[PDB]
RNA sequence: AUUAAUAGGGACGGUCGGGGGCAUCAGUAUUCAAUUGUCAGAGGUGAAAUUCUUGGAUUUAUUGAAGACUAACUACUGCGAAAGCAUUUGCCAAGGACGUUUUCAUUAAUCAAGAACGAAAGUUAGGGGAUCGAAGAUGAUCAGAUACCGUCGUAGUCUUAAGACUAGGGAUCGGGUGGUGUUUUUUUA
């Protein structure tokens, strides 16, 4: 298994593993419902956003899919990106999805709309861990190197100034 | 530089020697020094000096395994152009069974030889089976999948639907 | 078994790996089955409970896995392992044989732990197995 | 010769082709042509544009390395494939022509 | 002590199989862990789609694990209780030409039921799934027994799929002898 998912809610568990295997199972028992495989390479893994429910898949290839919480159906997608997503990233805005990458680089974008807003490139060669917390929308990235930068949400301060 | 050296049949340096005259005389010109040694039943060509052109060594290579392959020498030294592939595709280690073996090249023959290598002139393949293996001259689209159709003819299946299909894919070839 | 015997389980499980992967395909399943049961008996129970459980993902028609682990549940008789690998049997797909050996085989399970209220509703829910 | 040499792997197929920059040793670190990166098509790596594209830029990394003479060792693919290559041999004889490489040293690779 | 199809046979020495059993000797191409001319494109390639995709993928600056098999020379020239057999060794059931006045006249002729291997994708999913069914049940410990020895369900059990030629003319094949040189065979006629 490359990496797992809980739900915050406490409701179900989704695993992208190396057999290129979504397998999405319950908390209380391990009753399987479904796994998916539409894939490259693998799964590494995946991203919830209980918010408005939807399931992120950080796949092995630089393809990204975004899963709803029934149908188990590609409503959404993420591309442009060059090696590897390998984690990404929820988002406080609950649209804006954060993806870090194997080539040293942060990419976030609203996952309602579909289209490219802020690709960052901090970092040099391949992103390894990658976490945020909630009120202040404050990014840390960990990369192959031993490098850590630190992004948070400003933008009331900067709509301020121009 | 080196040289490239192949050991030929017997009857190859009596068809090869008849041929020797303007085949030494353009080799030696491209820096090929294409000699019959009688003595020791070979036939070697060594790289000098005297090329304009690198393909010259790997040109006078492919001749002489198209001289070795007991063919028309003269019909299949001249791929040494880009846009001429001469190839040998041994056919040998696919059956074990002699009747098996001569029931399977009469159908790689075909009835009367045309009713097979129509689908080789199709392909555009100068195909000459010779003992265990098969010798064809042509371009290198044409002959790819003529060589294919080989390996599949030469398989334990009859190859009677395979030259069908053959006759079938030339003929959807126009479009 | 004798690196196990011999308290060597990773080395001998790398090695057990490396034979799977040059035996032939035909025989890897009897020999991972060989391998389950060996780890259950002489290894660590949860490794041949891993083993029995991952052959049983493997192969989707095996009774006889099914009865493998039943037997791995038995030496350790644990009751919540035995219901728990009741829940995975009627989880699973049965024929009407099949089924009604493995009713009795609950309830055999059930008459060697003795819990009756268990044993009651091992049989209730056999007869709503049944009435399909 | 001054020791200006080195020698040109080059593992080609009927579609694609590969170069692979040599010493005597595994030395002489000078580029490595790629396949279908110059065109891609599927039909112009095939032909002799896309690989005498690919051998241009090789041969000026080539010169920038210090590798004059060429020792040719033609890799095709072997065993159970054609066991020769498309027009990547000819398009890289043509290249060497056209470069001035010394000839020396000439192998076939192949398997 | 009439018979010798020398009906037939242990033998008898010279000489032999890519028949075949091991015994070492080469590695031709692959898999993984190696690891890069720090190459993300390479299989396929009716153009396509499609397999593997920046988990290094032609490769590698080669170690091991394994199987593997004889390339232009070359090729059925041959050799099989038989389901078949292509370098290099030491051993053997046995098989091999031949001569024998030497092996003896006495080593039953076809053979089915009794025995030896026993082969041109041992593939697909529902159904009766009953007699029974390996894989494991469980009884006696035997320092040691899935069978030693009773008790159960699954692939199974069985169908579902990939001219009245009238005539000549040269050449051709199969021979042979006049002479001619080697080959055949130079006792193995």
């Amino acid at each position: 298994i490359n990496a797992l998912s809980v739900s915050p809610n406490d409701s179900i568990f989704a695993t992208a593993s190396y057999d290129k295997t979504c397998k999405i199972w319950n908390l209380e028992n391990g009753e399987l419902e479904a796994t998916l495989a539409n894939h490259k390479r693998g799964l590494w893994d995946v991203s919830f956003c209980q918010y408005d429910k939807l399931l992120a898949t950080s796949s092995g290839d630089k393809t990204v899919k975004i899963w709803s919480l029934d149908t188990f159906s590609v409503m959404k997608t993420l591309e442009g990106h060059t090696n590897a997503v390998q984690r990404c990233s929820f988002i406080n805005k609950q649209k804006q999805l954060i993806s870090c990458g194997a080539d040293g680089l942060i990419k976030i974008w609203d996952c309602s709309s579909g289209e490219c807003l802020k690709t960052l490139d901090g970092h040099n060669n391949r992103l390894w861990a990658l976490s945020t917390m909630n009120d202040g929308d404050m990014i840390v990235s960990a990369d192959a190197d031993g490098v850590f930068q630190f992004w948070k949400d400003c933008t009331e301060q900067e709509i301020e100034e121009e | 530089e080196s040289s490239f050296m192949t050991l030929f049949p017997k009857y190859r340096e009596s068809y090869l020697k008849t041929i020797w005259n303007d085949v030494t005389r353009a080799l030696d010109k491209h820096n090929i020094a294409c000699v019959l040694d009688l003595v020791e039943g070979s036939m070697t060509v060594k790289t000098t000096r005297k090329t304009y052109d690198p393909a010259i060594i790997l040109k006078a290579r492919d001749l002489i395994k198209l001289l070795a392959r007991s063919v028309p020498f003269p019909q299949a030294v001249k791929i040494l152009q880009d846009d001429m592939a001469c190839d040998v595709i041994k056919i040998g280690n696919f059956v074990t069974n002699k009747e098996r073996f001569v029931k399977r090249r009469q159908r790689l023959v075909g009835p009367n030889g045309n009713t097979l290598k129509a689908l080789e002139l199709l392909t555009k393949c100068y195909i000459l089976v010779q003992g265990n293996t098969v010798s064809a001259m042509g371009p290198f689209k044409g002959l790819k999948e003529v060589r294919r159709v080989v390996e599949d003819c030469m398989k334990n299946i009859h190859p009677i639907y395979h030259i069908k299909e053959l006759m079938i894919k030339r003929e959807l070839a126009k479009r | 078994d004798f690196l196990i015997s011999h308290n060597e389980e990773q080395e001998a499980r790398t090695i057990l790996g490396n034979a799977l992967k040059a035996l032939p395909k035909r025989n890897h399943i009897e020999v991972v089955r060989k391998f389950a049961q060996l780890e259950f008996a002489k290894g660590d129970p949860e490794r041949g409970r891993s083993l029995f459980e991952g052959l049983v993902a493997d192969a989707p028609k095996r009774i006889d896995l099914w009865n493998v682990y039943v037997d791995q549940e038995v030496k350790a008789k644990d009751k919540k392992k035995v219901e728990d690998l009741f829940e995975r049997i009627i989880t699973k797909k049965i024929t009407r044989k099949q089924a009604k050996f493995f009713f009795n085989k609950w309830l055999q399970f059930e008459e060697s732990e003795g819990d009756e209220k268990t044993i009651e509703y091992v049989k209730a829910k056999a007869t709503e197995y049944v009435a399909s | 010769n001054s020791q200006v040499f080195g020698v040109a792997r080059i593992y080609a197929s009927f579609n694609d082709t590969f170069v692979h920059v040599t010493d005597l040793s595994g030395k002489e670190t000078i580029a490595r042509v790629t396949g279908g990166m110059k065109v891609k098509a599927d039909r112009d790596e095939s032909s002799p544009y896309a690989a005498m594209l690919a051998a241009q830029d090789v041969a000026a990394k080539c010169k920038e390395v210090g590798i004059t003479a060429v020792h040719v060792k033609i890799r095709a693919t072997g065993g159970t494939r054609t066991k020769t290559p498309g027009p990547g041999g000819q398009a890289a004889l043509r290249a060497l022509a056209r470069s001035g490489l010394r000839i020396g040293r000439i192998e076939d690779v192949t398997p």
